[PDB]
């Protein structure tokens, strides 16, 4: 009736799993805390921060229109 | 008792259908539970004390256990301002001290008292068959049922009133003296028709129709438990009801399933007993309250109210209801049916009087007004007031709104639960409710239907 | 508001009346305790 | 805990759902915190 | 043994996932369209193709975070990341849309990759592909709607966006667009849908209450074994149950079963046809008849009409915000507006 | 006994959970993101 | 008006005294002779709390 | 052996071909009735003013209507809540004006369905079965009463009760979510996670059924002729069928009994549809669905729009359109 | 602001409480 792996409740269930993952669940999770919270996600994806949807010289949603040249596009847009 | 499937036939998941035969851990659930509702009711008061903004109107603050208290008349004073906040704060901190002894008295049955009270004594002990211990259990429980109807009696007319939103002078707490003991009346409101213009029993509109009411209820009661105690079921009674625990059971859900619906509409259109200084306009209240403010604004601009014609040829302020009474035009014609305390002064016999609304409009009424349409009953489910095209700024979602939705559903799925035990209960008491026997399959000696 | 000689327990009042979903979910964790039998 | 070298299965549900509760929870105070709240 | 045959023997060992020859294609690009959506939402903006914040980074909920469609002015670029607009840079990429068509190619290929895992896994067990068959309605759904309709219409931009309130949006632009309630096609996509749902509900109860006693307990799911030759319910009194309630019901039990497919994979299936149909414009508008005669008079009203007015109303107000690339000013006085709304 | 610790289900669940978590840091990091 | 807080502090950690040992009390046949005395003193301490809490109310 | 217990075994038999039963004394008389009035007025009813704005709407074929288009009218918004029978109007044509066909079936065909159940538990009890089937139909009950009875009275008029008409419900559908944005409203999005999850889990169960059908013919002749109604055997694999599902997924992810398969089935899409229905009963109250609007604001307190605003725009489109000549005052309050 | 830490440590005590019950009569086997 079982494939041949370890059962997962008898994985979870042993203190080896947990010594392990008593470390790697929490360090993944500050992990991205720190992806998000050291302004590095915003960078990363070109997702502005609160401060960029406008600037002093644009008022107006940032559309793009070119086909082709759109590095330009967003750099003039900042 | 068996707790667990081997020794008892149901799954963890049915686990208290375990309990239907050990009447002492069924009585410890049943107090265990009455606990928590006493607990949930002093919490909740204490929650809503302690985030009360006493001079801010209850229907603002997303309370519906002050205004319960607050239509007693406790702690308010007239258009139900809030004078003292220790009454609602007593009847939090009683409610929430006596589930500590509800709680601590149903886990003494549920877990130490002995599972089945009938070697113990004949007087609490009960089987479901037995019809005389049924009807005595729902004679006690009568005779405490009319002692409340009988207590809401006492406080109306002995111990300080109730709030009257209909009373002169403006909405007080006035203590009733003339009750209405007139049986027509009180009977001719569960005569009357469940639909607009009568309401059947959402429609009692006075105080002294509803006090009155209690005084036959409490009566009613209390020799409904007297007969119930001194007598047995009979004949056409045996033969045609389930006797069964899970039978007893489903009665009371279809019975709880029709209050819920019959209190979902109970507040979303009656304003005597949920009076709308404390749970906020009624969605008919509100409309007619929209038609009203812009009467006066235009009738303040010079607009000839009554000779205005609107786009459609009707009346755009005023025009007739389809027995002819004069009534607010617009959408709110559905709502001519509406009475409240600030709009009955300008009432005629004939409807709304030109004369009266001339002349007659105090600015007390344009100030209820006002502010009823705009704490209309319509709000998102996130609380925000208004009309779902709105945008984020008002954090509104009327009492009125939370209680008839709340107990519309309950009401529906009580009515899922009847349907769910009384099907049960025959399906057992008829003996297969555990599947078709194959031998005696019912089908199998039936003729074919073609 | 609280009367004010109680007003150093209103954190713990507002926590109060969430307790009866706990109980809802009690009941899970003790069948949990005894193996959903 | 009880079981030798084994912590109890009802134990780790009870820890990993409490956990998860916990993020939700922290999810519906951020509809009502910082970004996204309206105000 | 050569290598293909051995080969073979790892890829379809009995193991907790299945892999298979489908898996090399269901996979990573399965991996590649969920995770591709698990990032836009979480983290990419759709600020410079929608003028909108469509992710938990800028303050949305679950409910309205989206990949959001690509800018209108690609057309139906493709958006490779290497290819003319990214020119392989990452975060010009993410910004410009290109996790759409990531989201959606991937999904297609996964979606290739399920139904070829449903055949494969068919043929190694020994049973019918009827699975993969019924499949074939989610394909013809995705397929049309989300490739074949913006391939109909000017971009990408007009495809469905991967979120919740976005496919709302799309529902809601395909009413006031193209009256697309009006759409037989569509018609008989929730008769199948619906009629799917009603076949799961009445099937499943009367299974459960026409059930025989096989065992002691109350509980009454452990009566069953699947090694068991005979039926756990009665087929005989099922059918009388609903020839007297209902007037028929079902005598084979393969015709239920079959029917049970038949009815939301036909409904998948036609809705598609009409998805198609709208790629091109070519609506189930009007009833010209109706038309004609309201336009010659103007007491006659029907339903129809009102909702024709519904519509006309919901692209007047929504076209601006919604399509922001065409910088639509309507002014408030063009608005299409009944009396004192 | 003796099962391996290592295997394609292994790859499987950690392929999703770590970048769950990781995820799931992420979100819980945005809410204490101010305006 | 501290000593009303201090009544009010205590009768709430003897509240949740009682909330951990009533149950594991009630649920324990094999100590029931020991913790039933246990179990009456602490309902009167607890009922004599409350009423002190309700006197020393009036009394701030 | 007296003529009442005649008549009582007569209406319990189980030997009808159509069962009738005490339910079923009901239900025959009220769905007739609207079924007859249905048809006529369907067919022939002349405009019905269903605003109260002296604009009748034509909802009948010789009107002008087509199949898609025709209605039976709601009821007037003059009338609003107020019983109105054929006996309390003047003459017949006021009635068909006002739009009394509307509450006459709907009055007669809410009671027939509610009969309908009772008479599937009488039918259920008649022939020794378990007695759920009527629960299960419970939720297309909860369903109907809710857009024929629900909405109507927390609204405060039939007027707003789903017309009965294809076109007609259309319209109810794009006005509800002008009025309360259904669409963002938890529950509907239950009902269509029922209604797409039962479709879906139909589709797996027939097409794993058809999958491990017991070779019993030729393929010549239709597979379906391999079933024998009455057979005491299976008539397919169920242990192929869940080797099948559990590769396909995982093998703890299928169902290896039966009972458990079925009653899932029975349960996802009954509770899917109660939860919507509840949607629309609460909706009745004006709990309305999800207001994200504005929700989100730069640092200057600029509005940055998600795609919840954009629907909140086509909501506008279709409020300020609707009943367009209803309106006199500024809010639409109910 | 400190509202918020008690009104969470009141949170977690009244969250372990139950979890505690049946934890100490899991571990010294009682009547469960
Ligand atoms: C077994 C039972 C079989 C019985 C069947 C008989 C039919 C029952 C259903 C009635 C149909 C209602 C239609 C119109 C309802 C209506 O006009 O309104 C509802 C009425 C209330 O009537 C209103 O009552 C009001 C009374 O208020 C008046 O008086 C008040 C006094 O404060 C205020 O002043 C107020 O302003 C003033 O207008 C007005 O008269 C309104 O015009 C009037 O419409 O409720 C009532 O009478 C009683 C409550 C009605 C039913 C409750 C809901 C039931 C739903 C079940 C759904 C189940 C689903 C399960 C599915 C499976
Ligand atoms: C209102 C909720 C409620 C109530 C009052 C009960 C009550 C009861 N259940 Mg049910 N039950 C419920 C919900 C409820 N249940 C739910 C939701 C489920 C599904 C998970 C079940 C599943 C279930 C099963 C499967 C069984 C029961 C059984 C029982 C009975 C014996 C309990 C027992 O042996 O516990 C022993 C448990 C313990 C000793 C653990 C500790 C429990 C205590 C009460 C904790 C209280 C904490 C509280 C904060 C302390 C306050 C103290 C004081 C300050 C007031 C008891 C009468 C059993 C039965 O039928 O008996 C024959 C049984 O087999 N129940
Ligand atoms: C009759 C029940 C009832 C009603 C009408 C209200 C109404 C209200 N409460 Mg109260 N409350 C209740 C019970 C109730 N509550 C209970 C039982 C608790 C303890 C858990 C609380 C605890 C509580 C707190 C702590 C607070 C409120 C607040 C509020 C207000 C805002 C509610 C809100 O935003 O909800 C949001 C809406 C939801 C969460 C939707 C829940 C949907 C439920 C789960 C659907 C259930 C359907 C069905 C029954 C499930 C069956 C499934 C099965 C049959 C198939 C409002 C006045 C707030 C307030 O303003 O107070 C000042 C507040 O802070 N309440
Ligand atoms: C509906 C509730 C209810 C019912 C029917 C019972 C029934 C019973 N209890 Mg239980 N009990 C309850 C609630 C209930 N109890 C609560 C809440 C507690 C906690 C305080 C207890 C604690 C308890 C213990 C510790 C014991 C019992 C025992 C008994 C049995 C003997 C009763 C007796 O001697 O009466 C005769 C006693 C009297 C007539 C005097 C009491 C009269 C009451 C208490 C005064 C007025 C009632 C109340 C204050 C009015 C307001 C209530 C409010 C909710 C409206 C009997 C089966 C005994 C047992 O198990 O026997 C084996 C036992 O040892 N009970
Ligand atoms: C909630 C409390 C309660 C409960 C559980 C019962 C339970 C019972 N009563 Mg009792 N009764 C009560 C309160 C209660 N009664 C009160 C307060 C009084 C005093 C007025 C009485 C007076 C009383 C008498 C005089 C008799 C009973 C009898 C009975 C038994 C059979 C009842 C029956 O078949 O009804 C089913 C109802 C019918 C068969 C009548 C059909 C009429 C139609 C169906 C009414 C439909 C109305 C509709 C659904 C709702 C409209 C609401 C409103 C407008 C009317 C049963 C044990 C009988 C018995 O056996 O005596 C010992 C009996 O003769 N009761
Ligand atoms: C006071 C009313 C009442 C009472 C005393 C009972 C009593 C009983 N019911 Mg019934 N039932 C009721 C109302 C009631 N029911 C209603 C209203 C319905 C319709 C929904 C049902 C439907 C129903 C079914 C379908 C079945 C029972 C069964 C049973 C028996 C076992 C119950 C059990 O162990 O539950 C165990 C409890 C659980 C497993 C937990 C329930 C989880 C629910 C869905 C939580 C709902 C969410 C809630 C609103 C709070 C939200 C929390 C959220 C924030 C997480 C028992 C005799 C069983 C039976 O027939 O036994 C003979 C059975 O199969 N009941
Ligand atoms: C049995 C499992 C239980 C586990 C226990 C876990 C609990 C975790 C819950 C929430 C975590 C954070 C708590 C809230 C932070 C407090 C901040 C505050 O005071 O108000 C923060 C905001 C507004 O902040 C305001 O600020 C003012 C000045 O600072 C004042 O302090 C006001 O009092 C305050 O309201 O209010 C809220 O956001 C409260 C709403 C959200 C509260 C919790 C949401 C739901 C939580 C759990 C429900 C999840 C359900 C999922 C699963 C259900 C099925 C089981
Ligand atoms: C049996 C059973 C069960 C159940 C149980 C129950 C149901 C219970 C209960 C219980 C209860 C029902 C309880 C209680 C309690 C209470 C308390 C404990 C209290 C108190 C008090 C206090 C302390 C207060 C204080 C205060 C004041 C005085 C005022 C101010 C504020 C404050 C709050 C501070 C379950 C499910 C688990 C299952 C198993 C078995
Ligand atoms: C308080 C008050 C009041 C009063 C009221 C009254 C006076 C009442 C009443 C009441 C009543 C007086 C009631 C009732 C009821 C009844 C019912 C609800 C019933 C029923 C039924 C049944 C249940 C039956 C069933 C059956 C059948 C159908 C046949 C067969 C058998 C059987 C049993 C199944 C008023 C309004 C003035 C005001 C407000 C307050
Ligand atoms: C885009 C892209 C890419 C991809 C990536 C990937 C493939 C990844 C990923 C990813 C992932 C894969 C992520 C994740 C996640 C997650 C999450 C975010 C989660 C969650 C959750 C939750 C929150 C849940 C909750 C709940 C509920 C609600 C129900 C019950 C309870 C619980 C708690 C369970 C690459 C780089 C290649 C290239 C470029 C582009
Ligand atoms: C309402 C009032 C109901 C009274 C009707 C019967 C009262 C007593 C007549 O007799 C009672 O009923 C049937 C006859 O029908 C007998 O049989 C029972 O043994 C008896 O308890
Ligand atoms: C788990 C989440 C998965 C989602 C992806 C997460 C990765 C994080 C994003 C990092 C973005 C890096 O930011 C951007 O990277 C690209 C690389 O493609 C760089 O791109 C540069 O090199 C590439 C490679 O030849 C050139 O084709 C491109 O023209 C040039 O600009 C940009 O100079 C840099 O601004
Ligand atoms: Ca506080
Ligand atoms: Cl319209
Ligand atoms: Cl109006
Ligand atoms: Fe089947």
């Amino acid at each position: 009736g079982t494939t041949g792996e370890r059962p997962f409740s008898d994985i979870v269930t042993s203190i080896r799993y947990w010594v392990i993952h008593s470390i790697t669940i929490p360090m993944l999770f500050i992990a991205g805390w720190l992806f998000v919270s050291t302004g590095l996600a915003y960078d990363a994806f070109g997702t502005p921060r609160p401060d960029e949807y406008f600037t002093q010289t644009r008022q107006e949603l940032p559309i793009l229109q070119e086909r082709y040249d759109i590095n330009q596009e967003i750099q003039e847009f900042n | 008792g068996g707790r667990d499937l081997p020794s008892t036939g149901f799954a963890w998941w049915s686990g208290n259908a375990r309990l239907i035969n050990l009447s002492g851990k069924l009585l410890g659930a049943h107090v265990a539970h009455a606990g928590l509702i006493v607990f949930w009711a002093g919490a909740m008061t204490l929650f809503e004390v302690a985030h009360f903004i006493p001079e801010k109107p209850m229907y603002e603050q997303g309370l519906i256990l002050l205004p319960h208290i607050a239509t007693l008349g406790w702690g308010v004073g007239p258009a139900g301002e809030v004078t003292d906040i220790f009454p609602f704060f007593v009847v939090g901190v009683l409610h929430l001290i006596s589930s500590a002894v509800l709680g601590l008295g149903g886990i003494y049955h549920a877990l130490r008292g002995p599972e089945v009270l009938e070697e113990y004594s004949s007087f609490f002990g009960y089987d479901w068959k037995d019809k005389n211990q049924m009807t005595n259990i729902i004679g006690y429980h009568l005779i405490l049922l009319g002692c409340g109807a009988l207590l809401l009696v006492f406080k109306a007319m002995f111990f300080g009133g109730v709030y009257d939103t209909w009373a002169p002078g403006g909405g007080d707490v006035r203590v009733i003296t003339n009750p209405t003991l007139n049986p027509a009346i009180i009977f001719g409101y569960l005569l009357k028709a469940p639909f607009g213009g009568e309401g059947w029993i959402i429609s009692v509109n006075n105080m002294e129709d509803i006090i009155g009411g209690h005084i036959w209820i409490g009566l009613i009661c209390i020799s409904g438990g007297i007969w119930h105690i001194l007598t047995k079921p009979f004949g056409w009674a045996r033969r045609a009801l389930i006797w069964s625990g899970e039978a007893y059971l489903s009665y009371s859900l279809g019975a709880l399933s029709l209050m819920g619906f019959i209190a979902s509409v109970f507040v979303w259109f009656n304003n005597t007993a949920y009076p709308s200084e404390f749970y906020g306009p009624t969605g008919m209240e509100a409309s007619q309250s929209q038609a009203f403010t812009f009467l006066v604004r235009d009738q303040r601009l010079g607009a000839n109210i009554a000779s205005a014609q609107g786009p459609t040829g009707l009346g755009k302020y005023l025009m007739r209801s389809p027995s002819g009474e004069i009534i607010f035009g617009g959408e709110t014609m559905r709502f001519w049916d509406f009475r409240g305390p600030w709009l009955e002064p300008l009432r005629g016999p004939n409807g709304l009087d030109l004369d009266k609304l001339r002349n007659d409009i105090q600015p007390w009424q344009v100030r209820r007004a006002a502010e009823y349409m705009t704490h209309a009953p319509l709000g998102s489910l996130n609380s925000v007031g208004g009309v779902i095209t709105d945008v984020n700024s008002f954090n509104y979602v009327s009492p009125r709104a939370w209680l008839a939705t709340s107990h519309f559903v309950l009401g529906f799925f009580f009515l899922v639960g009847h349907l769910w035990h009384a099907g049960r209960a025959r399906a057992a008491a008829a003996g297969f409710e555990k599947g078709i026997d194959r031998e005696t399959e019912p089908t199998l000696f039936m003729p074919d239907l073609d | 508001k609280l009367p004010e000689a109680y007003q150093i327990f209103d954190p713990l009042v507002d926590v109060l009346p969430v307790i009866p979903l706990f109980f809802l979910a009690l009941a899970f964790v003790w069948q949990a305790a005894v193996g959903f039998k | 805990m009880f079981a030798e070298g084994r912590i109890p299965l009802w134990v780790v549900g009870v820890v990993a759902g409490i956990g998860a509760i916990g993020v939700l929870g922290l999810f519906f105070y951020g509809a009502y915190a910082g970004l996204g709240s309206s105000m | 043994r050569g290598w293909f045959d051995v080969l073979d023997d790892w890829l379809k060992r009995d193991r907790f996932v299945f892999i298979g020859w489908s898996g090399l294609l269901l996979f990573p690009c399965a991996f590649m369209a969920l995770g591709g959506w698990l990032t836009g939402t979480t983290f990419v903006t759709s600020w410079y193709t929608h003028g909108l914040a469509s992710s938990y980074l800028e303050g949305a909920n679950f409910l309205t975070v989206a990949v959001s469609s690509p800018a209108d002015a690609f057309g139906h670029s493709l958006l490779f990341l290497w290819g003319p607009e990214a020119q392989g840079n990452l975060t010009r990429w993410f910004q410009i849309g290109g996790l759409w068509p990531f989201v959606a190619l991937h999904g297609a290929f996964g979606l290739i990759g399920f139904m070829l895992r449903q055949f494969e896994i068919s043929r190694l067990v020994g049973i019918r592909p009827y699975n993969a068959i019924a499949f074939s309605g989610p394909i013809a759904v995705f397929v049309s709607v989300f490739l074949m309709y913006p391939l109909g219409q000017s971009s990408w931009f007009f495809a469905p966006s991967f979120g919740v309130a976005g496919i709302f949006r799309f529902i809601l632009f395909l009413q006031g667009f193209h009256n697309w309630t009006l759409n037989p096609f569509h018609m008989m996509g929730v008769a199948g849908i619906l009629g799917g749902a009603l076949l799961c509900a009445i099937h499943g109860a009367t299974v459960e209450n026409t059930l025989f006693e096989d065992g002691e307990d109350s509980n009454t799911f452990r009566a069953f074994e699947p090694t068991q030759a005979e039926e756990t319910y009665s087929m005989v009194t099922a059918n009388r149950f609903w020839s007297q309630i209902f007037g028929i019901a079902f005598s084979n039990k393969r015709w239920l079963h079959f029917f049970m497919l038949f009815v939301p994979v036909t409904g998948l299936w036609m809705s598609s046809v009409g998805i198609v149909g709208l790629a091109l414009n070519l609506r189930a508008y009007d009833f010209v008849s109706q038309e004609l005669r309201a336009a010659e008079d103007p007491e006659f009203e029907t339903f129809y009409t009102a909702n024709i007015l519904l519509n006309e109303g919901m692209r007047a107000w929504m076209a601006p915000q919604d399509q922001p690339h065409e910088n639509f000013i309507f002014p408030e006085e063009v608005l299409p507006r009944g009396n004192a709304l | 006994v003796t099962y391996p610790i290592f295997t394609v289900r292994w790859l499987a669940v950690h392929t999703l959970a770590v970048p769950s978590v990781f995820f799931v840091g992420a979100i819980a990091a945005m809410q204490f993101i101010q305006r | 008006s501290i000593v009303f807080q201090i009544a009010l502090a205590a009768l709430v950690l003897f509240s949740f005294v009682m909330v951990v040992g009533v149950p594991v009390a009630y649920a324990s046949p094999q100590n029931w002779d020991r913790s039933k005395p246990l179990l009456y003193l602490g309902s009167g301490i607890w009922a004599i709390l409350v009423i002190v809490v309700a006197l020393l109310n009036f009394l701030v | 052996a007296s003529l009442w217990e005649q008549f009582c075994q007569w209406v319990t038999s189980t030997n009808n071909r159509i069962y009738v039963g005490w339910f079923g004394t009901l239900m025959i008389p009220t769905l007739l009735t609207a079924t007859t009035c249905f048809i006529i007025a369907f067919i022939a009813a002349p405009p019905v003013d269903i605003d109260g704005i002296r604009e009748p709407v034509a909802g009948s074929l010789l009107y002008g209507n087509n199949i898609i288009s025709g209605a039976v009218v709601p009821s007037s918004n003059a009338i609003g809540l107020h019983f109105y029978p054929i006996w309390e109007a003047a003459s017949l044509d006021e009635w068909l004006y006002n739009g009394g066909p509307y509450q006459l079936v709907v009055f007669h065909f809410l009671i027939g369905i509610f009969c309908y159940m009772g008479r599937q538990w009488e039918l259920s009890y008649r022939l020794g079965m378990r007695p759920w089937i009527c629960v299960a139909y419970s939720a297309p009950v909860s369903a109907a009463t809710a857009v024929f009875l629900i909405y109507p009275i927390g609204q405060g008029s039939f007027s707003d009760g789903m017309p009965l008409g294809i076109s007609g419900t259309f319209n109810f559908m794009i006005v509800f979510q002008a009025e309360h944005n259904i669409l963002m409203h938890p529950f509907h999005m239950l009902g269509v996670a029922g209604v797409f999850g039962g479709s879906l889990f139909s589709a797996m169960h027939g097409s794993l059924v058809t999958s491990s059908l017991v070779r019993e013919t030729t393929e010549v002749e239709s597979q379906n002729y391999g079933y024998k109604f009455g057979q005491e055997e299976e008539t397919y694999n169920i242990v192929a069928a869940h080797g099948y599902f559990g590769r396909l997924i995982f093998q703890y992810a299928s169902f290896n009994n039966s009972r458990s398969l079925h009653f899932f089935l029975g349960a996802w899409p009954v509770i899917g549809i109660w939860f919507t229905a509840m949607g629309v009963s609460t909706m009745a109250f004006n709990l309305n669905g999800f207001n994200f609007n504005q929700s989100i604001l730069d640092s200057q307190g600029r509005v940055i729009g998600t795609w919840a605003d954009v629907l909140n725009r086509a909501n506008i489109g279709f409020e300020v359109m609707h009943e367009r000549n209803a309106h006199n005052f500024p809010l639409d309050l109910a | 602001n400190l509202e918020p830490i008690f009104q969470l440590t009141f949170l977690g005590l009244i969250v372990l409480a139950g979890p505690a019950v049946v934890f100490v009569l899991a571990f010294r086997g009682g009547d469960l």
